[PDB]
Formats: structure tokens, C-alpha cells, sequence
């Protein structure tokens, strides 16, 4: 080789290495498709099997998920989903030269609060989707033992890749629901801190409504009049203490 | 996979356990509780009679110390020197500090894979044996090396 | 090849430190996930510490780093 | 910019006998253009000492373009324009059929001619009269040429012909 | 978007003889085009060392669209142009009929000729007289070629010809 | 500026049998122009006591300019127009086949003629009939000429024709 | 032939570059010890500028025309903001990739071709070693020039030859609308770049003991 390049070049000065590489040259032009197929089917099988395993593992621990993610404690009093907030500490931005901008803390509303009919769950945030493929399609096949061996090890590599793919998807979903619950509890703490306006509602009531043919005996119409938002006058704020 | 290492270099668990067995049957104390490790060495194999000079053959033992310290990944090491009360509180404290200093310097000259080494000695301030019959032959006079394994 | 040789063997791969655990309660010398603290101090490639490799098909033998630089080492001489 | 006449590699993955040309393909593996794929057909040589592939329609992937670089082929690391194929396909079958037909006819006529100087008579009878019809039909079937077959695991090398952008 | 001359596969479910074509269809089984059918017919080579199927009319479900991508066919996972069918259909039958007619004619004339140096005469008579008409009728009917009969459970591979939208 | 008909050299790195002309490449190795790559073809003579290579399409590297200076060839250090190859490719095979066929036919007929003055008769049979069809088909196949095949490690000298820049 | 020369240049350049990078990273401590940019970073997190000096300057324009000076000074790179102090690595790390593709076009056949092939490849190896050495000393020269410019600016500000850089800071309290806020907003813009003074009477000297 070119590592000990003087010895390798004096070795390749002999023509035996050239004719030795000639026999593997035709093999070296062929096996890339076999490598691609091995990687693809390894990715498919590993992703499917790992997704099924992780779905069984997730559903095994179902009770503690509901124990930790009680939305019904955070459901507001008019059956209202709380809004979502985000914070930032020690903001540093370089716009360009001759310009810097820093802040201590900053806050941002992510999703505006709205009505609900049900509290959510962790399933639509966390359930990995699973479908078994029962038809492993094969176009090309190995012919000799070396091709079979490299086929096996490349399918092992694809298997590992599919495992990593499934794990990355799962942890991204974990981070998503972590973001959501952190924003909800942040709204709860800031509302208890008097940093945001509470939502304000109006309810109107009408009696028997309708014509002489079809009726309803009562009518309650409820409109969220004042959306929550933060307070910009800071003198109306309160601090904390402990013992 | 050849681009990335598969192990921390210069480390084998077989080598670690066999050299731990060798040091334990040598007689110097090796202990691991939790993620921390500490070792104790009597002064009789390192120094003279209450004197801060090193015998020649002790360099092999400190080479074993270096070889065992090659194994782990560490950040902060601390040495401590304890002795027996001989003449003066100042004299015992200074002797312990000198012994800690010189073994720290040779360890630092050797290939320690750390960032911080601490050295201190306390004389005979905290004995661990009521049997105080011996002097430098007593197991009270010793040196301890302590650290925490870092991930 | 045994990362837990001269003990019980592999127990499981913890991903929070990216390491195997031997069957006696000691951290193994190997790794299992890429998010571990390797001490890698060697690299490959060219246009490093620069814009990187420009994906254009150079008719000439030179290579342009994406911040505007050129690596004559990676380029071909004449 | 591709100069007129450079050397490039390609993979031949599907094979064919030399009787009906079709839209046969190669996948170009090296050069400036990556992932390119080139179709064409094959030509029938006069004698069986060489055989080449004529590839014409070249598609560059990514962008929906189709350059028209067309050329001849060489076998890589060979510097040979012959194809890795065989030449003894259509000799001995027609040879033996015609020779057996003739030998039949000769057996009947000569072994009748030596009669003056039942089973031997019927041998004369059968071989004499089935010699001629099989002789003319063997001359009829005698002209099937020696076909060649390319390989589905032997690649090819292309030298360029024109200028493309 | 399909590149100009790529690899596809299909599975056909009907069989036919290679004499009279019809609008025969196959089911495209792979690729992005799903549920699609493909119609065409066959072509007859002069020599039976290969056989290909010409399928051109590509019917795609979902909406009433009809691309007409026409291509040629390979043996699946062999990549050869031969068909998995029979080629020795009608050599030996016509061979035996002609050779029996010739043996008849030769029998009658030769055993008439060998007379000088009842039942044997009438044997000569029947052989010498029915060898002739059967000989001319056999050389009349000798010319029917060798056909193949395809499989209804052997698929085919498609190497494309043009670009489609 | 290259004067009208001067002497340069080129190194030929790819070889081909002289039956099917097509693109063949050379690399210009001396002169003012560096990196020049020049393609052309060959021409088949009736008798092979000389052979030349015709190269016409020139590529000058650096810029995409295409002069098309076409010039002719010599074998270097020999100043000889004969090709550095063989010419005795297909004399002996056709010679032996024809002479064996004729000798066969003569064997059977002459030892039939020597009958007045069964194993030797069957020898007469086989020789007297398989000589003839092989004789006419050998005269049929006797028309194949002997061509040459160039070398991929033999250089050439190029003597120019016209002026270029 | 020329192929042997080309692959000799490639192999020599790659091998010498890899050796140079190993030798460079073997003693990485003293590099950071000597190139403490963070010692030279100004207190508003500003990279100091680069200055160049010239002594005993002659210029010949043409006949009847000579222009000379004792000394002159040039601003090279204007000072600007930074986020991190730089290092020696982006000035100094040799790029490297091993070429594992020696293509087989020419094949060695006889002993004379093999021997001329070996000696030509040896010559190309020497050329590649020279190429690597020259590129390394080029980068060394560049980083030396940059550090000298920084310390020259430091000396000249110590000698009252350039004004210090001057900044403006403004602050706003709670900002933004009722939707999103930031509790404070500190904005700093550099208003006065450093530059030389031409009134030379306001200068000051130095002495030793």
C-alpha cells in the first residue's frame, strides 16, 4: 500500500500484484448492489422489530405514564386547555460587527389556549407505529461464500441502523411531550406568580328558544372574551420566599 | 467502526483484576466502594526510619502504581500522609507533607492521566489503630491515594 | 474480544453513559453508544476549520472551501 | 467539461444472446457524472474474433436531462474489444447431422453396387433413401451462425467520442 | 419520474403458444406504479435460442391515464433472452415420417431390382408404391417450425426505453 | 502553430482487432501541445503487408476547444508501414478442412473404383460421401480473410497534414 | 513515467503531512501556552486590531525623484467583535486524507522500466516532502505575522500612538408587546474604531534601568 509507500511501490513494481488485483477487479464492479440491498433489508427488519419491541415495552409501563402526565390536574376550571410558554436565560446575540444585544430573561407564548372536550394522553405523543411486512422482496442474491459473508455483515450493519432509527424517533417524541408539559407547568407557575393575565370568559343565558315547532328549553352560550397574555408593567409583580 | 475506538486505550479488565490481585497479595490495600477507589501503602516499603528519602527498590512498586493509574480515566487525585507521633507536632506534620510532596512529584513526572493532584499530610492526627506499640513498623504510619472514577 | 473478560460477562449496555456493564458491578472498558466521551485527537479530510467541501464538480483538480478558501494539499499538482 | 475521448467504467448487469438487439443498459460508475445510466444495443460481427456494445442514450440523474454521448466499448484491464463469449455453439451439431445423412446415402448406394460380385438389402434400402432427404435438409439447416452472449457480471469500459456539457 | 432505461419487474399469469399473438396482459408487481397492468403480444425469432415479449400498453389505476412505455424482457434472475419452454417439439415426428416413407420406396424398388439373381412381390409392390406419395407429402409437410409455449407462472424483468412523466 | 506536415509522436494504450472500425484513442506525448487526446479509427486493407491508423478528432485540454487535425501514422524507429502484429491467423484451419474433405471424397470414390481389380467397403462409403458436402461447404467457408490486431503498448509517429493552432 | 512522478508527489505529500500532524499534536500544550489570545482580548470582548511597521523606507519612482522615510505604520486588519478567542488550530492544522486509489494505467514490465519508475517515484516523494514543508512554514509565517500585529498594537497603545476603541451602551427595561417580552435589553455598538494620531507632539518616550 501507500502507508509504507516505498515498500508498497516496490511491491507493486512487480506485476504479480497487478494481475492479482485484475481477478478481483470484476468482483469490485459488481457487489455494490448487493451491499445496498443488504443495508436496505437490514434497515427494514431492524426498524420493524425494534419498533414492535419498544411498543411492548411502552405498553408494559402504562400506569406510571398516566400517573405522571395527569392533564386533569392542569385542566382549567371551564374545561380549558392551558396555554404553552417558553423561557430564556442569558440571551446573547451577535447581529454583526459593531453590534451586540443581550438580555437576562425573556418569555414567549407558544400555543394560544383554547377549549377542549377531553384531556389528552401520552399515546398520541408516544405510540410508535407498527406494521409487519411479511414479504421481504429480494432482487439479487449472493452466489459465493464471500458474497454471502459480506451480505450477512452488511445486513447486520443495517439491522443496527434500524435500531438507531427507532430509538431516535422515540426520544424525539419524548422531547416533544416534555416540551408540552413544561410549557403547561410554566404557565401555571407564572399565573401563580402574577406574570400573565388569566383567561376571561363571558356566558350568556337564554330561556326557551325556537319557534312553535322545534325547541330547546334553555341556552347557554360561552365565549372566551379575554385571551391570556403577559403583563408588561413590572411594578405589579410579586416575588417568592422560602424557609 | 475502525474510524472510532472501541475501548479506552491501554485498558483491559483482565489486566486490572490481575494487577489488583497482585497488589493485594503484595499487601498494600486496594479498596473500591461506590465509584471511588483508594489505596493504602505502609511507610516501611517506601521511606527510611522517619526520613524523607526513598529506597531504590520502591521504584518498581511506584511503577506498578503508575501502571494501575494508566487503566482508569481520572480528573482529581489526592494523596494523604499519616505517621506516628515522634518528637514534635511540627516535625511529624512536615515529614508527612514532604513525603506527600515527593511521591506527588514522581507521580506527576510519570504519565498520570489527570488534571489535578492534591497533596497533604497530617502526622499522627487521625490514628486508626489503638495498638500503637510499633513506630514505622506500625500499620498506623502509611500513605493513602484516593480518587473518583470519572464516567 | 470480551469486554467483560475475567468476570461474569456482559449484563446490558447503558445508553446514558454509552457503556457496557459487567456482571460484577463495574463499568466496562468498552463503549456501546456513540454519545460517549471518547478522547479522539485525530481526523481526516480537507477544508477542515473552514467552510468544508464544496459539492460542485470541479473541472480543474482544485477544491474550494465554502468560506472562500482553497486547499492546495487536497488539490492536485502539475 | 469532458474532453473528446476519455476512459470511463460501467457495469453490465443484464445479459443477452446475439440474435435480437434490444434496449440493453449499463450503469456508469466513475468520472465526473455520478449515477449515470446508459442504454443502447449490440451489433452482430461478421466473424467471431471480436464483439462490441453500442450504447447511445445517456441519462444523468438528479436533473432530468439526457445527453447523447454514444461510442464503442472495451473490456477493462484487457485492452480488447472482443466479448467474453464462446464460439463453438453451431459447428458440430449441423456437422454431424449432414455427415450422418451423407454416410447413409453412401451406404445404400455402394452396398447395392457390390451385390453381384435380406437384412443387408434393407440396410441398403433405408440408408440409401433417407440419405438424400436428410442431406438436402441438412444443407437447409446448415447456415445458423455462431452467436455470442454477453455476461451479466462482466463490466465494460467506454472511451468517449464527442463533447458534452 | 422514471429515468431513461432502468430496471423493473413484473409477474404474468397467462400462457400461450408462439404462433398467433393476442393482446396479452401482465401485472406490474414492483416500483412506485402499483396495481398497474401492461398489454402487448409476442414476436417470433427464426432460431429458438432466444425469445422476448413485447408489452407496450401500460394501464395505471387510480385515474384514467394510459402511458404506453414499451420495452424488452429478460429471464428473471438469469438475465438471459431464452424462454423456459420446449424447442424439440416437431423434429423427430416429421423426421420419422419422412424416413419411413423413404425406407418404403427404397424397399420396393431395390427388392424388385434384385429379383433375377408371390408375397415378396406384393411386398415390393406396396413398398415401391406407397413410399413415393408419402415421400412427396412428407417433404411437403416437413417445413413446420419449432414453437415455444410460455409459462403462466414465470415472471419477467423490464429494462426501460424512454423517459415518462 | 503546427507546420504543414511535420513529425510528432503518440502513445497508443488501447488495442483492437481490425475487423470493426470505431473510436480508438491516443495521447499526444510530444510537441507544443500537452495533454492532447486524439481519437479516430482504422482502415482494413485487402492484403495485410501494411496497415495504418487514422486519427482525426483532437481535444486540446484546458479549454473546450476542438481542432480536428487528422494525420497518418508510422511505426516508430522502423520507418515501416507494416503493422506490429501477425498475419497468419486463418490460413491453416481452412486449408486443413478443405484438404481433408477433398481427400475423404477421393478416398471413397477411388477405392470404390478399385473394387473389381465389407469393412473397406464401409470405409469407401463414409469417405465417398462425407467428402463431398464438406468439400462444397469448405469452399464456402474458405472466403474468410486474415486481418491484424493492433498493440496497446506499441507507440506511433504522427506525420501531419494541415496547419492548426 | 509522469504517472510515477504524480503518484510520488501524492504519496510524499500525504505521508509527510500525516507525520507533520502527528508531530504537531504531540506537543499541543506549549502552542496554547504561547498563543494566549485571551490575554490579549480587550475587556469589552473585542479582538485587538493588527498593525504593521516599516523602517528605513526607500522608494525610487524614476529619475529626478526619490522618496524616503525613516518609518511608517499601517493598519492591517480593523478590530471587530468576537464570541470566542481563536486558537492555533484553524491557522495551523494541516489537512489530510490518505489516497487509497493508485490507478493502474501503466504497468511495470521490465527491469529498466521498473528502475526508472522507482527513481522517478523517489524524486516525486522528495518533491512532495518539499511541498509539505513549504506549506507548513507558510502557515507558520502567517500566524507569526498576525501575533506580531496584535502585540504591536498593544505596544503602540502603551506608547500613545492610537486611540482606544470606544463603545456606546444603551439599555431598555421590559420590552416587547403583551404577547412576548424580554425583561431587559442591553445594546452595545462600537462607535469609534482605533486609529493613529498625526499630532505627534502628544507622544511619550521610554527608558530602562
Amino acid at each position: 500500500g501507500d502507508t509504507g509507500s516505498l515498500a508498497g511501490l516496490q511491491a507493486m513494481a512487480d506485476s504479480k500484484y497487478t494481475r492479482a488485483q485484475k481477478k478481483q477487479k470484476m468482483g469490485k464492479i459488481r457487489e455494490m448492489a448487493l451491499k445496498e440491498t443488504a443495508l436496505s433489508v437490514g434497515a427494514q427488519a431492524g426498524l420493524a422489530w425494534r419498533a414492535k419491541i419498544i411498543d411492548e415495552q411502552l405498553n408494559k409501563q402504562a400506569r406510571n405514564l398516566d400517573a405522571i402526565y395527569d392533564f386533569n390536574s392542569l385542566v382549567l376550571e371551564h374545561n380549558i386547555l392551558p396555554p404553552v410558554l417558553l423561557e430564556g436565560r442569558n440571551t446573547l446575540n451577535l447581529a454583526d460587527a459593531q453590534s451586540i444585544r443581550i438580555s437576562d430573561r425573556t418569555y414567549k407564548v407558544a400555543k394560544q389556549a383554547h377549549f377542549i372536550t377531553t384531556p389528552p394522553t401520552w399515546r398520541q405523543y408516544l405510540w410508535m407505529d407498527y406494521v409487519k411486512p411479511e414479504a421481504p422482496n429480494v432482487t439479487l442474491l449472493p452466489k459465493t461464500k464471500a458474497e454471502k459473508e459480506i451480505w450477512c455483515i452488511y445486513t447486520e450493519r443495517g439491522w443496527k441502523n434500524g435500531i438507531d432509527q427507532a430509538n431516535t424517533i422515540l426520544e424525539e417524541n419524548i422531547a416533544r411531550i416534555k416540551e408540552d408539559f413544561g410549557g403547561m407547568i410554566l404557565y401555571r407557575k407564572l399565573l401563580a406568580m402574577n406574570m400573565v393575565s388569566p383567561p376571561y370568559v363571558s356566558h350568556t343565558d337564554l330561556g326557551v328558544t325556537g319557534d312553535g315547532s322545534e325547541i330547546h328549553i334553555d341556552d347557554r352560550v360561552l365565549r372566551i372574551t379575554a385571551l391570556p397574555e403577559l403583563n408588561v408593567n413590572s411594578a405589579e409583580w410579586r416575588a417568592a420566599v422560602a424557609k | 467502526v475502525p474510524k472510532l475506538p472501541c475501548r479506552v486505550d491501554g485498558a483491559c479488565d483482565a489486566t486490572i483484576i490481575k494487577m489488583m490481585t497482585d497488589l493485594n497479595k503484595k499487601g498494600i490495600k486496594v479498596a473500591s466502594v461506590g465509584q471511588n477507589y483508594l489505596i493504602s501503602i505502609p511507610a516501611s516499603a517506601l521511606f527510611a526510619d522517619q526520613s524523607p528519602r526513598l529506597n531504590w527498590a520502591s521504584y518498581s512498586l511506584l511503577n506498578e502504581i503508575a501502571a494501575f493509574l494508566k487503566q482508569f480515566r481520572k480528573i482529581a487525585i489526592t494523596v494523604t500522609s499519616y505517621s506516628s507521633k515522634y518528637v514534635s507536632v511540627k516535625r511529624e506534620r512536615a515529614l508527612t507533607l514532604a513525603r506527600s510532596r515527593v511521591v506527588s512529584e514522581y507521580l506527576w513526572s510519570q504519565g498520570v492521566d489527570s488534571r489535578i493532584i492534591f497533596t497533604q499530610g497530617l502526622g499522627s492526627d487521625k490514628p486508626i489503630t489503638s495498638y500503637t506499640l510499633g513506630g514505622d513498623r506500625s500499620p498506623n504510619a502509611r500513605v493513602e491515594i484516593t480518587f473518583r472514577r470519572a464516567v | 474480544d470480551g469486554c467483560c473478560s475475567k468476570m461474569g460477562g456482559i449484563n446490558y449496555c447503558d445508553s446514558s453513559a454509552g457503556r457496557l456493564v459487567c456482571n460484577n458491578g463495574f463499568y466496562s472498558t468498552c463503549y456501546c453508544t456513540r454519545h460517549a466521551v471518547m478522547d479522539l485527537q485525530f481526523l481526516m479530510g480537507c477544508c477542515l476549520w473552514h467552510g468544508g467541501v464544496y459539492p460542485q464538480l470541479n473541472s480543474s483538480g482544485l477544491v474550494v472551501c465554502n468560506d472562500g478558501y482553497v486547499s492546495e494539499e487536497c488539490s492536485l499538482q502539475k | 467539461i469532458i474532453k473528446t475521448g476519455d476512459i470511463m467504467f460501467a457495469v453490465l448487469d443484464t445479459s443477452v444472446n446475439s440474435d435480437e438487439p434490444g434496449p440493453i443498459l449499463a450503469t456508469i460508475v466513475t468520472g465526473k457524472l455520478k449515477g449515470s445510466k446508459l442504454i443502447g444495443s449490440f451489433n452482430l460481427p461478421s466473424n467471431a474474433d471480436k464483439m462490441v456494445i453500442t450504447f447511445n442514450t445517456m441519462s444523468i440523474p438528479g436533473a432530468e436531462k439526457t445527453i447523447s454521448i454514444s461510442a464503442y466499448a472495451i473490456d477493462p484491464n484487457t485492452a480488447r474489444t472482443a466479448l467474453a463469449s464462446r464460439t463453438n455453439h453451431h459447428y458440430l451439431m449441423r456437422y454431424g447431422s449432414l455427415f450422418a445423412s451423407s454416410f447413409l446415402q453412401g451406404f445404400g448406394n455402394a452396398f447395392q453396387s457390390a451385390n453381384t460380385t435380406s437384412t443387408l438389402e434393407n440396410a441398403v434400402i433405408g440408408l440409401a433413401t433417407v440419405g438424400k432427404a436428410w442431406s438436402q435438409q441438412a444443407q437447409q439447416l446448415f447456415n445458423t451462425p455462431t452467436t455470442v452472449e454477453v455476461y451479466s457480471g462482466t463490466g465494460l469500459g467506454i472511451l468517449f467520442t464527442q463533447d458534452v456539457t
